[PDB]
């Protein structure tokens, strides 16, 4: 059953695929999002988004994005994600919370836009997509997985480079 | 002190059934009295038609060897009648309701003129003994035919104490006046009469028998079954004397059960041969004498506990075997000569007695420093361990209170196949010495092995396992050709604890060599023979010795009495313990030359490391900064000896390869004033210090790890110097601005912060602060705690095949690991690794979390926790213990000298893991004294896991790390670029890490991190099981935070997204990944 489409308050579901692996006998993953605006500076004109995949850096969220602008046209002006605490290393602030300046949930991201438009073209857009994939979730549009994982995060055993950790001192300490 | 007398009166509340399980037993030993008082009398006769009064009769004869034959025993027989009254625990009522059931006491003395004067010569008084109880019984079974009590009762020939040449009778009852509830058996045992001869044939030296050795069995054997009256007589003079004596007998004869010393006897095999009665006689002894001034040690005017003490304190401290005793007349002093006999002695004038010749010098000279022992654990006023010294069984199992133990495998065929299958001498001084072949044998071993060993080892105890103290009627004695033999056993258990100093010195030096030699030197080269040497060392010093081959999986413990067996009492013989071996190559053989050769308390691999940190300690000293070293200096496992892959040079895929090692400063008034500016001038003197490295001592390699494990600081980056020598360090600074800048980040943290800001707080302080002098202690006690290295080693095997070591922390599987060594109370420290790991594995399960903390000192035996701060760790694990029930997040309370704190290494844990330590611990100690130490056994204590987990994922390396890891069934060099070491290593326990990082709230992972100390001969195969929390029950409906993957199907209601979660574990590691398993 997948044809609930709608949940409790402003909900929608975005679901996708998962590629091939080798010991698995249809792999789907949901994402939730609602929508707020503020008088602030980017936690206005926002989406919720809730259940995102390991790491989701910019560029393959921008592939969704740039899939989207490639397929129906939209107005779209998003180049960088917020608030994506994605393992856990961000919930406090050591450095200010001990500093004299630097200063001024669980599981969410913050996606802006900066037009109205742009935010009503990808509501109702992902709200016609969380429909059609309700009733039919055969071919969508779906995640293009040229590795981000293998190579933007595999640096646990790859020792830091010298004159890169030489100039963020000197220019920390400066 | 002063919970003490109420522990007393709570024991003996509990140990108290004193009328509705006695009196009727009281009312069958009426009818049984009365019955054996209406038994007639019967007149003179002879045994040569005697035999065939037995000759189809249904009764038998007991006796001992040899039969009687009626040549030289002419020999007549009288039945007349004695007066009956009760004897010992039940008459002194002391009775103890075990599961297994005491015995009860009988008389039945003997009249003077039915028997001559002339009771010493070839046991035919125990022969008339024996026929006496033997037409006795038969009319006991005819008035059982004829008082129809024939179908619940059973009659049964015995071995009285465990004596073959004491027979007895005793009634048991078998599935009003039927009767199963209470301890059971009762017995009929003899007495002769008081006055039967002149004064000087009662010294257990003499001889009267045929072809002038003693007779110390027979002619204490014959006194005791004489006197069964006189210590009663005394006893309750005695008892009339103090008010203490009932609480004293009680208290002491459940210490005597609970340490397994019975009253049996020690000779043939067993270990016991001291008992309640021998105690108290001892006591009332030692009560009316003790002294050469004759000092009454004793005082009867008070309590049983202070009694106690003195007896104990006595029977500790003045030795009774090897140098004299003091003996006590009673119709009554007590006195000392200083003559040794080679046996427990105290003697007699009234009864002329040896009363400890029952006996042995081994069985004494183990419960002497059993009496030390205890002195030891109740002189101390700080702790309370009134479980350790009255409550727990320590003989239960057969490998805590032991070391090692053998088989010892007899297949010599039968009583004429002795003379050319025991290699022993088999004569007429020996048997008449000794008075059966098992007793005689097991006193020859036990010499052969305390010759053989001497000081590689403390204590010495055999036992003749399967040994069986009764027979039916149907046959004269046991005759039962079980394990190869017609002797009373199938095969024998001997039994060492060792001192540890001396477990595997390759040499075992006799005398030094004159020209006359001497005659120990001569009994050294007799021993011995072909590996027997004459000797010269460095020091130009002649000696007799013989060499042996130290090995990894036998220790020469082993080798040795396999020699001392196959030479000097049998050939044939086999002698083995495969589960010695079994654990032994459990534990990881590392990859250094000639490292099947070496020992398993050899730690030169942890000295060679340390060699090459002294070398990398010079070269860092002698360089400049420009704010000069404070002190440098090792923190990590290998350093304090514990790393379980021990390290063999260039091997990158070990964990503990990189050993953490800490340097500070002085203590300038130029630091940072803000932790990230802090940790970036800690680097950039790391980074001074590795230009200046790789500018000068170009041979050692340098790089940088950025550090990840203090949570919310992303600046700590951690060099690491690659020796020529083959080892790795990660280096990291501590500063003095540190500890106060994260106290005041708990101070002006957010307020629902504070408990996150300390967590991480803890985390600073078990890593850089407290780790120091964790390591200090640690190599400080390893040297008096040999065995502790590798029973630590193999017990984080134990804890990587069950997978718990991501969660459990490796210093509080150390602390948990030396808790039986600091603390091995009340049993012995280990001198075997089986029995370190094994008392760690019995008291993890023994021990209950929330009524009791884990205190211990970190001390050498003979700094120490005082009354105060023991007091201060029970108020502040009774603080945690409030402000937190039942355990919720703090579930191990450890704590130390180094530690009073206690939260310290046992944060951020989770309950399933905690439970399932203590489950599976327990789980180990039911299957261990359900089957006993086998191989198949040790093999399914060391099998991982198949338990109530729910994910399997199954995972392999694309090349197997034990060749790169040092674990062999070769790497020399470092690469030209230091970044292979990346593809080399493992992922897996990382890559958990953050999986578990991420998930925390919704269920918990796991990983096995050595991948091949247990996955595998090629060493590739790792699990990685999930265990859903037991939040995540049902389906929830969508909150803001709660923290889970979901896949909503109704309105309401979301699940777990369990495919596309576990794909993209999959995914995230889909090299490595090849597997998943649902349960």
């Amino acid at each position: 059953i997948e044809d609930i489409s709608a949940m409790k308050n402003g909900f929608i579901v975005v679901p996708f695929k998962l590629p091939d692996h080798k010991a698995l006998p249809a792999s789907l993953h949901f994402m939730f999002a609602k929508r707020h605006q503020s008088s602030n500076s980017n936690e206005s004109d926002c989406l919720f988004l809730v259940n995102l995949p390991l790491l989701s850096n910019i560029e393959h969220m921008k592939k969704f994005v740039g899939q989207l602008c490639g397929k129906y046209d939209t107005v779209s002006h998003v180049e960088e994600l917020l608030y994506n605490d994605e393992f856990g290393l961000h919930e406090v602030d050591l450095s200010a919370l001990t500093s004299d300046l630097m200063s001024s949930p669980r599981n969410t991201a913050l996606l802006k836009f900066v037009d109205a438009a742009s935010i009503n073209n990808c509501w109702n857009a992902l709200k016609k997509y969380s429909n059609l994939h309700a009733k039919h979730p055969n071919e969508l549009f779906e995640w293009t997985y040229t590795t981000p994982s293998f190579t933007t995060f595999v640096n646990f055993y790859k020792p830091l480079d010298i004159d890169y950790l030489k100039e963020d001192i000197h220019t920390h300490m400066a | 002190s002063n919970i003490f007398k109420l522990q007393i009166d709570e024991l003996l509340e509990q140990v108290k059934l004193k009328q509705k399980h006695v009196l009727k037993v009281e009312k069958f030993l009426h009818k049984l009295y009365d019955i054996l008082q209406e038994i007639p009398d019967w007149e003179e006769k002879s045994l040569a038609e005697v035999d065939s009064f037995f000759k189809n009769k249904i009764v038998s004869v007991p006796f001992v060897d040899p039969k009687p034959i009626p040549q030289n025993t002419n020999y007549k027989f009288n039945y007349k009648k004695p007066d009956i009254s009760l004897i010992g625990s039940f008459a002194l009522k002391a009775g103890i309701y075990q599961p297994n059931g005491s015995s009860i006491d009988t008389l039945l003395t003997m009249p003077k003129e039915l028997f001559e004067k002339k009771d010493f010569l070839n046991f035919r008084c125990l022969h008339k003994r024996s026929v006496y109880l033997a037409y006795l019984t038969h009319h006991l079974l005819i008035l059982l035919k004829k008082d129809k009590l024939d179908s619940f009762l059973q009659l049964e020939y015995s071995y009285f104490d465990n004596d073959p040449l004491l027979p007895i009778l005793r009634i048991s009852c078998s599935k009003d006046y039927n009767f199963y509830k209470t301890r059971f058996s009762i017995n009929l045992l003899i007495g002769f009469p008081y006055k039967v001869f002149e004064p000087k044939k009662l010294l257990p030296n003499r001889n009267c028998i045929r072809i002038l050795p003693a007779t110390p069995l027979y002619n204490f054997s014959v006194l005791s079954s004489s006197t069964h009256e006189n210590y009663l007589k005394y006893l309750y003079k005695t008892k009339k004397q103090t008010e203490s004596f009932v609480e004293a007998t009680v208290l002491g004869r459940l210490w005597l059960q609970q340490r397994g010393f019975s009253s049996n006897m020690s000779h043939s095999g067993s270990l016991g041969g001291f008992g309640t009665f021998e105690f108290t006689i001892l006591m009332a002894a030692l009560l009316n004498g003790g002294g050469i001034n004759s000092n009454k040690i004793l005082l009867h005017g008070f309590s049983s506990y202070q009694l106690f003490k003195g007896v104990i304190k006595y029977l500790a401290t003045m030795d009774l075997c090897h140098d004299g005793h003091l003996q006590f007349h009673s119709n009554p002093a007590s006195k000392y000569i200083d003559e040794g006999f080679q046996t427990p002695t105290l003697f007699d004038k009234s009864t002329k007695v040896n009363i400890l010749t029952k006996m042995t010098v081994s069985s004494y000279q183990i419960l002497k420093e059993y009496a030390g022992e205890t002195l030891r654990m109740l002189n101390n006023v700080v702790q309370d361990q009134f479980s350790n010294i009255f409550l727990t069984n320590i003989s239960r199992f057969d490998n805590l209170k032991y070391d090692l133990c053998y088989d010892v495998q007899l297949p010599l065929g039968k009583y004429n196949n002795l003379e050319t299958s025991l290699a022993a001498t088999f004569g007429s001084m020996e048997r008449v010495k000794f008075i059966t072949l098992e007793n005689f044998l097991a006193h020859k071993i036990t010499n052969v092995a305390r010759y053989a060993l001497g000081d590689r080892i403390k204590y010495i105890q055999i036992e003749m396992v399967g040994q069986k103290s009764d027979f039916p009627i149907t046959k004269r004695k046991v005759y039962s050709n079980t394990g190869g033999n017609h002797f009373n056993f199938d095969f024998v258990r001997v039994k060492l604890i060792v001192n540890p100093s001396e477990c595997d010195k390759l040499v075992t030096k006799g005398p030094a060599h004159s020209e006359t030699m001497s005659t120990e030197a001569a009994v050294f080269k007799n021993f011995w023979g072909i590996k027997s040497s004459l000797r010269r060392f460095k020091d130009g010093s002649i000696t007799h010795c013989c060499v042996w081959s130290t090995s990894s999986s036998e220790p020469i413990i082993s080798s040795i009495v396999n020699f001392a067996l196959q030479k000097h009492v049998s050939k044939k013989a086999q002698i083995s313990n495969e589960t010695i071996k079994k654990f032994h190559n459990f534990l990881p053989l590392p990859n250094l030359p000639s490292s099947a050769k070496t020992s398993v308390l050899n730690l030169s691999s942890f000295f060679n490391l340390k060699k090459s940190f002294d070398d990398l300690y010079k070269i860092i000293f002698q360089m400049k900064l420009p704010l000069s070293v404070k002190s440098i200096l090792p923190v990590g496992s290998a350093f304090r000896y514990t790393s379980l892959c021990q390290p063999v040079p260039f091997a990158y895929s070990d964990p503990d390869f990189f050993q953490d090692v800490i340097l500070e400063f002085e203590t300038s008034p130029k630091w940072p004033d803000e932790i990230t500016s802090l940790e970036k001038a800690k680097t950039a003197f790391l980074l001074k210090i590795q230009e200046e490295l790789s500018a000068n001592s170009s041979t050692y390699r340098s790089f940088f790890s950025r550090d990840e494990s203090i949570p919310y600081n992303l600046e700590i980056v951690t060099l690491n110097i690659l020796t020529p020598e083959g080892y790795g360090f990660k280096f990291r600074v501590l500063t003095e601005r540190d500890e106060i800048l994260y106290l005041r980040a708990i101070a002006n943290a957010r307020n629902e912060l504070k408990p996150e800001l300390e967590a991480t707080f803890l985390k600073f302080t078990a890593k850089y602060l407290a780790s120091v002098r964790h390591t200090r202690t640690l190599e400080n006690i390893s040297h008096s705690y040999q065995f502790y290295s590798p029973v630590v080693r193999l017990f984080k095997r134990w804890l990587d095949t069950h997978l718990l070591l991501g969660h459990i922390t490796d210093e509080l599987a150390e602390l948990i690991a030396i808790k039986p060594f600091v603390d091995p109370a009340p049993y012995f420290i280990p001198g075997s690794l089986e029995n370190g790991f094994l008392k760690v594995l019995k008291f993890i399960s023994q021990w209950n979390w929330k009524d009791d903390p884990l205190i211990l000192d970190l001390v050498k035996p003979e700094e120490r926790l005082t009354l105060a701060q023991y007091k201060g760790i029970q108020m502040n694990f009774t603080n945690l213990r409030n402000s937190d029930p039942n355990g919720t997040h703090l579930q191990f309370f450890v704590a130390s000298k180094n530690d009073p704190s206690g939260i310290l290494y046992s944060s951020g844990i989770p309950l399933p893991i905690a439970t399932r330590l203590t489950a599976l611990a327990k789980v180990a100690v039911n299957l261990l004294q359900t089957h006993g130490l086998n191989q198949q056994t040790i093999n399914l204590l060391f099998t991982p896991g198949l338990k109530d987990y729910d994910f399997v994922v199954d995972l392999r390396t694309p090349i197997g790390l034990k060749s790169s890891c040092g674990i062999l069934s070769a790497p020399s060099n470092f690469p030209e670029n230091l970044n292979d070491l990346s593809e080399k290593m493992d992922p897996t326990y990382q890559l958990v890490k953050y999986l578990n990082l991420k998930y925390k709230n919704s269920l918990i992972l796991s990983s096995r991190k050595y991948i091949g100390v247990n996955g595998g001969e090629k060493g590739d195969k790792n699990v990685i099981t999930g265990l859903i929390k037991p939040l995540f029950k049902g389906a929830h409906k969508f909150r803001v935070n709660l923290d889970c993957n979901v896949k909503p199907v109704d309105d309401e209601n979301v699940i777990l997204n369990k495919e596309a979660i576990f794909h993209e574990i999959a995914a995230f590691g889909n090299d490595m990944v090849i597997n998943f398993e649902t349960d």
